[PDB]
RNA sequence: GCUAAACCUAGCCCCAAACCCCACCUUACUACCAAACCUUAGCCAAACCAUUUACAUAAAGUAUAGGCGAUA
RNA sequence: GCUACCUAAGAACAGCUAAAAGAGCACACCCGUCUAUGUAGCAAAAUAGUGGGAAGAUUUAUAGGUAGAGGCGACAAACCUA
RNA sequence: CCUCCGCAUAAGCCUGCGUCAGCUGACAAUUAACAGCCCAAUAUCUACAAUCAACCAACAAGUCUUAUUACCCUCACUGUCAACCCAACACAGGCAUGCUCAUAAGGAAAGGUUAAAAAAAGUAAAAGGAACUCGGCAAAUCUUACCCCGCCUGUUUACCAAAAACAUCACCUCUAGCAUCACCAGUAUUAGAGGCACCGCCUUCCUUAAAUAGGGAUGGCUCCACGAGGGUUCAGCUG
RNA sequence: UUAAUUUAUUAAUGCAAACACCUGCAUUAAAAAUUUCGGUUGGGGCG
């Protein structure tokens, strides 16, 4: 019954978590800082 | 799924890749009151009809030729029905989309968990002559059916893929242009107006002068062979029941200033591999250089008007079941 | 923004108080400018203002830290431009009152130079710098035919 | 949230306008009030509660034919579209309203009563005393706030100076100038408290739905106590 | 859930595969009806010189000698291109020996750049 | 009440700078730096120009600096006008009488059998069954696709009648003509600009109908008012507009006289189709226009009784119900109440078939309505068959 | 005798010194349309917890503060 | 991106019986009454049969909203990425 | 021999049974007409559902722009493969839409053998027919009648409870006289909250052979219909 | 929750303060917030 809880949709997910959205706030400015800092491959989603 | 065919295509020897898919023979030739008309309906969508909007060239088919022909072919079909009276009991449709459905040849299927089973070609035209006229009688043959012609049907060896045309799945429609109840189901001729895309210009500044005769022939061969084989199944043939009498149809296709004239005969149905291993008859199609019907229209006054086109527009119309 | 002992005894309730100022709308008349300002004030600003004798007394005197408001500090700049340019744009056509209103300020003038930075955050100082400081740069043709002149006047004078 | 209020159109219009439903949310996304959502898509038709609003380039009082009386799905009382000069407006359709009437507006005070004719719209101080009223402003020119529902009728109970004491369908009295305007008679659609529901089903198409935590404070709903005083405190509840 | 891959116009739903592109530079413009108007003067005209009677190759001979790399500059094209006629005419307003004040004007602006390559 | 609440409406300016308010000193703005910084003065930007102008980015300068802007407002009557009197505003309007019914002179074409159709009722219920069950691969054609269809196949049926009629010959329908009328009702300025389409022309002019002694007795007749509705009521008020008379074609156009307009009312929704009332009010006011543009070209811009008065046909249908109309303009002095008055005969409600089954209706696996048009009725093709023949 | 066992530098730790072409905020990496600032809290200690505690050297753990207690 | 509720604009509902139905029987569809199986399973809640609704307070695709003492809730302390 | 299967679109995924030579590597491939990517503005416009739309039937009241001024250049760009996606899996699960209603499409339940127990699924069964059992659970077969609870259709503890609990029309009580972000573009026949429950009327015997079972001798009643609710029962049916 | 401690915050009032709005200070509420659940004995009690 559980386990599916990823239906993805490229939509949602660029409106969700996508460098536009990250950066719109500045918390999400800081997420992306800290992603950085830490030397991810992929800042945002 | 299917090959959709597009009657007015832009694709390069679409007339012979048309052939092909038809088992078509095309053959070069033939199997004052309506010039002064024919000069009132130019200049009525030239110059004497005033516009309110600026017509632009990109419109200027379907604003000035579209009315041009409706008025072209309503006019003389009044005009004639006198020295025709079967054209007077014909009904005459604006634009009333002709369907033809059918299969031709068999594929491999090159991949997927299909590979390698065998899969009929199925193809599709889905036309809609600018008018078109429909009787109740069916038109004389223009040659006898299993006549045998020393031309033969191009062969192609590439799939239809590599002439741009593309496959989708949609509904299979049969369709003369009204349902299988109007009484009125055999084609007498049907009149195609070339949409700006294939303008003779721009074919002749991207391609060949050839390739507006075969823009012509490739129309011509397409849609008098769906309206012919959608004639034939109404009448209840079909590829295991192969025409038993030839269905004959003829069309005008314009793009507004040149006219070209086709005649077609369906002798086949049996067009699958099955029905066709041993099928020797062909159809035909008899077709014209296109023609210019006037040089050019100067303010009120038509310059170079061809009598020739009018009088086998005229001759088109006049033709009469037996 | 602090803190206080709920009935002031600091065995009890620890809670976070706001003290706000009680804020009004006046409008004040600057000599120098010769503009009336509605400006939020207090009622402190208004005694202050009564002790320097005047709003301009009070904005030229107070210094930066004191005063505490950008606009304050602009107010001083304006103020202090107008006394180090003179400005005849303060009363025109009224030179005798002119004279008198600069003589009343003239303790407080000072160089244009300096008046020009009065009161200016680190950021605008940088970007009236960067204006300052910005030239489009000379072609390198008037540079080279400048310096070829100059080396054949000498080559002609030797 | 990218909340945006549907009511953004700002000249008004016959053609009955797209509304968007709310749920009962505020702007911020968050349930505001309880038991909203769902329901008959539906489209608002401006109604001009303005009664007295002459037409552009015109003043004094004007007659409007009534083009029609119509059901509204945004009110309990049915409206009516009325057209007079050259313009056509939506207003509230009173009891006896019929397609084809004619109807009256004015401004003036008369010194005689005027005869009170249902439908009309003149200045309280121009009615008779006792009169049923609907669609009542509150301040001259104003527009119409009070006695709008469907079959309600408030009553010129008083007029002394330029003030005139009604009586609103909550039986309270209201002061209100004598030049501010109403129009007489009681709402149409009277028989709505006779309407029954029938089914759950009927409410959600109407719009209602069944919503629960509709307090939001700790605990939920709590009916108020009387807290007692210390000398009650013995006596707050006696054991048996 | 890819984070790795690159966006493409491969990727997302319809309105995404066809509003991103490849980097092809835009050619015209969208009418009613998404009827494209396609501009003559944005589509790149190549001016291709006649090669007939060219003597250059590919290649060079290494017969050819080495020489010396000598980055052209400022200051060695205004000595070959400009420096000549200052002298002659100093000897005996700067736009007669070239200099213009402002590139505006021009069909090849120097800056900013305003032709391709 | 305003409309238009406050959170919807554009948001104020934040404050200016308050060192814009200091006299003798240049704030320092993001101006130079190019981008907006929050620590910066917010430039006062002088407006842009060289925008708004190129096509495709274009604004359309205020109504009153177009050069056809004037004061005086005309009222406009376009294809999309729907008058709330309907009929009786639009004999207001075109200062017109009415009268029910064809006239005599027309109906009389077709009582005689030689002008009716041979196998007239096979082919018109054929024409019938192609445009509203055999029209198209679905099983229910819209009224988009079918009143146009059964429009342009009667025409087609009635034009069939060349073989009697050789007059037939000397006409043609025309598309997308657009006419132009401008005329004066008490002191109000009124326009029709007709788009409409199948305009029949013909090469001459439809005889009258009306005599000298019936047009003079028009006199008496009063034109009926309707208050508080003004006459102006759902007309286009407008200030642009332009005062020439046009007949929709150039001059020397072969074919210049009108003879029927065809108006459709194909709209699929019945809230985007014109009432019967008010397509007979469009249609009214439709020929008057074609009758006063032609009067207006022919015997000049003068607001006189007319001595040849300018008759103009009209078939307005929903694809299934018609009205017939036939107008004479008698007068261009329109701007009066008193005097002769023009005058049209209206057939109204004609219904050519009362109602058409797509498809077999089955009660209890019984057939009870077989496909196809049920209440046909001839008399209807009759009325139009006798407008298309009037002048042959 | 299989699996395995082993290995030594890849680098790292702590100090000192020294102050260190094109594309991309729209769905980022997409050529081109009319707006920031604002007390940290709490864990924890007090054997609970509630005020409180808990974010060079020497004078000196001194003066002081403190449910005058933990402690500071 | 589950789920609760809501917003926008979509879509689906055979056949029979009955007539404009929160109507009957019953497909698709939704659910999950009872039984058996399974219980590191096909499955971190399934399978088979049986059963409830199946033109509605229905089901459902798409996009958007409400956020943690908060949301949402036809109150089960239900749900808010097992 | 088998399949609510199959083919497409959407969404998702992203080369993931094409060729070649040794799972790896190399090589190839999806070609726009389908689809996406639009629109020059200013204003003024736009009461009249849909349901074959014609009657008929309503209520829940239901996607509805021309004039003027600018403007002529034209078909670019992108998706197009697959045996595929969400469930850690070559997962019996989840998965929208259009057509095919048994397939013209798609597939293979048995690796070989033997024929033990126990276990699962199924079929048949003498005589009997509920004696089983907490209970007719399951199965087999047709049915009767009656009680308790809740009026009803609905909702709920995703994953042990679907119910008498929650909601529900109806009714009662309390609060509110008012506009530009919910309530509401509403106004006391309205709105919010709570309670209650459709509605309507008044104030020892029987059953069995045996019966801890069942049925009967504001309040008090009235159960029309409905129910995978909880009890009892005739008849039938049955491993 | 009628356990203890608060009213910071809102809502009312009152007093000052500026001449509807706002600041400070009190009081009363609402809403909440923080914190605690002594020990020994007693199975059919009411300590
Ligand atoms: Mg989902
Ligand atoms: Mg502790
Ligand atoms: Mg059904
Ligand atoms: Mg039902
Ligand atoms: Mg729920
Ligand atoms: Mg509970
Ligand atoms: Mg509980
Ligand atoms: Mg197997
Ligand atoms: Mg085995
Ligand atoms: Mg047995
Ligand atoms: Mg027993
Ligand atoms: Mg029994
Ligand atoms: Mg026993
Ligand atoms: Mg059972
Ligand atoms: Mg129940
Ligand atoms: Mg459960
Ligand atoms: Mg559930
Ligand atoms: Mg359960
Ligand atoms: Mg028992
Ligand atoms: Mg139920």
């Amino acid at each position: 019954a559980r386990g599916n809880e990823y239906q993805p949709s490229n939509i949602k997910r660029k409106n969700k978590h996508g460098w536009v959205r990250r950066l719109s706030t500045p918390a999400g400015v800081q997420v992306i800082l800290r992603r950085m800092l830490k030397g991810r491959k992929s800042l945002s989603h | 799924m299917k090959y959709m065919v597009y009657p007015q295509t832009f694709a390069l020897n679409a007339d012979r890749w048309y052939q092909y898919f038809t088992k078509t023979v095309f053959l070069s030739g033939l199997p004052a009151a309506l010039r002064a008309v024919a000069c009132d309906c130019l200049l009525q969508e030239h110059f004497y009809l005033r516009r309110r909007r600026r017509v632009h060239r990109y419109e200027e088919s379907e604003v000035i030729s579209l009315p041009f022909l409706d008025q072209l072919v309503s006019t003389l079909v009044g005009l004639l029905s006198p020295h025709n009276p079967a054209l007077a009991a014909a009904a005459l449709d604006y634009r009333c989309p002709v369907h033809f459905y059918w299969v031709r040849g068999e594929e491999i299927i090159p991949r997927g968990h299909r590979r390698g089973r065998i899969d009929d070609l199925r193809y599709q035209i889905d036309d809609k002559p600018n008018n078109q006229i429909r009787i109740s009688k069916q038109l004389a043959e223009f040659v006898p059916l299993d006549y045998s012609v020393p031309i033969e049907i191009p062969t192609i060896k590439c799939k239809p893929d590599k002439l741009p045309l593309f496959k989708r799945q949609y509904e299979n429609h049969i369709f003369v242009g009204s349902k299988t109840a109007d009484p009125c189901c055999y084609g007498h001729t049907q009149f195609h107006l070339l949409p700006d895309k294939l303008r003779r210009e721009r074919l002749l500044r991207q391609n060949c002068a050839d390739q507006i005769e075969v823009v012509f022939r490739a129309n011509a061969i397409a849609s008098l062979f769906a309206w012919t084989g959608a004639q034939a199944m109404y009448q209840g043939f079909w590829s295991e029941a192969d025409v038993t009498r030839p269905f004959v149809s003829q069309a005008v296709i314009t793009d507004g200033k040149y006219f070209s004239f086709f005649c077609y005969q369906l002798n086949t149905l049996a067009l699958t591999t099955q029905a066709d291993q041993n099928n020797p008859r062909k159809n035909i199609c008899w077709g014209t250089q296109s023609k210019p019907l006037y040089e050019t229209i100067e303010d009120n006054d038509v310059k170079g008007f061809n009598d020739d086109v009018l009088l086998q527009i005229v001759h088109f119309l006049l033709n009469r079941p037996k | 923004l602090g803190q206080i002992y709920a009935n002031n005894d600091k065995l009890s309730k620890r809670l976070k108080k706001v003290w706000k100022p009680q804020l009004f709308e006046r409008e004040f008349y600057s000599e120098i400018l010769d503009k009336k300002f509605t400006v939020t004030v207090t009622m402190r600003t208004l005694d202050l203002i009564d002790e320097a004798y005047g709003l301009d007394f009070y904005i030229l005197k107070t210094p930066k830290e004191d005063l505490c408001s950008k606009f304050g500090m602009d107010l001083k700049r304006g103020m202090l431009l107008r006394l180090a340019r003179q400005d005849p744009q303060l009363h025109p056509e009224d030179p005798e009152r002119r004279a008198a209103i600069y003589d009343k300020y003239k303790e407080f003038a000072i160089p244009e130079e300096e008046a020009e930075w009065v009161g200016l955050t680190l950021e605008e100082a940088i970007e009236k710098q960067r204006l300052l400081e910005e030239k489009d740069p000379v072609p390198l043709f008037k540079i080279y035919v400048a310096e070829l002149i100059q080396q054949l006047q000498q080559q002609a004078l030797s | 949230a990218n909340f945006v209020s549907w009511k953004s159109r700002t000249k008004y219009t016959i053609t009955p306008v797209k509304m968007r439903k709310s749920g009962g949310r505020d702007h911020t996304g968050r349930i505001r009030v309880h038991g909203i959502g769902g329901g008959h898509k539906q489209r608002y038709r401006m109604i001009d509660f303005l009664r007295f609003r002459p037409e552009e380039t015109k003043s004094g009082p004007f007659e409007e034919k009534v083009i029609q009386v119509r059901y509204d799905p945004c009110r309990s009382a049915d409206i009516a579209l009325v057209a007079g000069g050259s313009r056509k407006r939506w207003i509230i359709a009173t009891e006896n309203m019929q397609a084809g009437d004619t109807i009256l507006n004015s401004n003036h005070i008369g010194r005689m009563a005027v005869a009170a004719r249902e439908g009309d719209a003149h200045p309280l101080g121009a009615l008779p005393v006792g009169t049923l009223i609907n669609n009542v402003e509150s301040e001259p020119g104003r527009g119409a706030q009070y006695i709008r529902a469907a079959g309600t009728c408030g009553v010129l109970l008083r007029k002394v100076n330029g003030t005139a004491i009604i009586q609103l369908p909550s039986k309270r009295q209201m002061q209100v100038l004598e030049t501010c305007v109403a129009t007489v008679g009681r709402v149409s659609n009277v028989d709505h408290n006779k309407r029954v529901i029938g089914k759950a089903g009927r409410n959600r198409w109407l719009g209602k739905r069944p919503n629960s935590g509709r307090w939001h404070r700790k605990g939920g709903w709590a009916g108020r106590k009387i807290r007692p005083l210390p000398p009650m405190k013995s006596y707050v509840k006696l054991p048996s | 859930a890819d984070r790795m891959s690159k966006w493409t116009s491969k990727r997302g739903p319809r309105s995404f595969r066809g509003r991103k592109g490849r980097g092809a530079k835009g050619i015209g413009f969208l009418t009613s009806g998404w009827r494209f108007v396609q501009i003559k003067e944005m589509v790149p005209e190549f001016v291709v010189p006649d090669l007939t009677g060219f003597k250059l190759k590919p290649y060079v001979s290494y017969l050819a000698p080495e020489s010396e790399e000598t980055p052209l500059t400022a200051a060695q094209l205004f000595s070959e291109a400009v420096a000549p006629a200052i002298e002659k005419d100093f000897k005996d307003n700067l736009e007669k020996y070239g200099f213009e004040p402002t590139q505006e004007g021009k069909l090849f602006q120097l800056y900013p750049r305003n032709f391709l390559r | 009440y305003e409309w238009g609440v406050r959170s919807t409406r554009k948001s104020e300016p934040p404050p200016l700078d308050r060192v814009y308010e200091i006299p003798g000193l240049e704030p320092i703005t993001f101006a130079g730096k190019m981008h907006f910084v929050p620590w910066l003065a917010r430039p006062i930007f002088p407006p842009w120009d060289r925008g708004y102008k190129d096509p495709r980015f274009y604004r359309s300068p205020p109504l009153h600096e177009h050069p056809l802007y004037k004061d005086q407002a005309c009222y406009i009557f376009h294809h999309r006008c729907r008058l709330l009197e309907g009929v009786k505003q639009a004999l207001w309007l075109t200062k017109t009488k009415l009268i029910e019914g064809l006239p005599e002179k027309v109906l009389s074409l077709v009582d005689d059998p030689r002008n009716h159709i041979e196998n007239q009722d096979e082919c018109v219920l054929n024409v019938i069954s192609h445009a509203r069950l055999w029209q198209t691969t679905e099983e229910i054609p819209k009224r988009e696709t079918y009143c146009p269809v059964i429009v342009d196949n009667l025409i087609q049926l009635c034009k069939s009648q060349i073989l009697k009629h050789p007059s037939l010959a000397r006409r043609i329908c025309v598309q997308n003509s657009t006419f132009s009328a401008t005329w004066n009702r008490e002191s109000l300025l009124l326009q029709v600009r007709g788009s409409g389409g199948a305009r029949l022309s013909t090469k001459d002019p439809l005889p009258t109908i009306a005599s000298r002694e019936e047009i003079e007795a028009t006199k008496n007749h009063v034109l009926e008012t309707f208050y508080p509705i003004s006459p102006i009521i759902d007309l286009h008020e407008c200030n642009i507009y332009d005062v020439k008379n046009d007949t929709g074609f150039q001059e020397g156009y072969p074919y210049p006289y009108p003879h029927t307009l065809y108006l459709l009312d194909k709209a699929n929704l019945r809230p985007h189709r014109l009432q019967p009332d008010q397509l007979r009010a469009k249609m009214i006011l439709f020929a008057f226009g074609s009758a006063l543009a032609q009067a207006r070209l022919l015997y000049g811009n003068d607001a006189k009784v007319l001595e040849q008065p300018v008759v103009v046909q009209s078939v307005g249908t929903d694809g299934r119900v018609f009205h017939f109309l036939v107008f004479q303009l008698n007068t261009t002095d329109l701007d009066c109440n008193e005097g002769v008055k023009n005058l049209a005969w209206v057939d109204s409600d004609q219904l050519l078939y009362q109602h058409f089954w797509c498809l077999p209706v089955i009660k209890k696996r019984v057939v009870v309505e077989p496909v196809g048009p049920v209440g046909f009725k001839p008399e209807t093709f009759r009325k139009f068959l006798a407008l298309y023949l009037h002048g042959a």
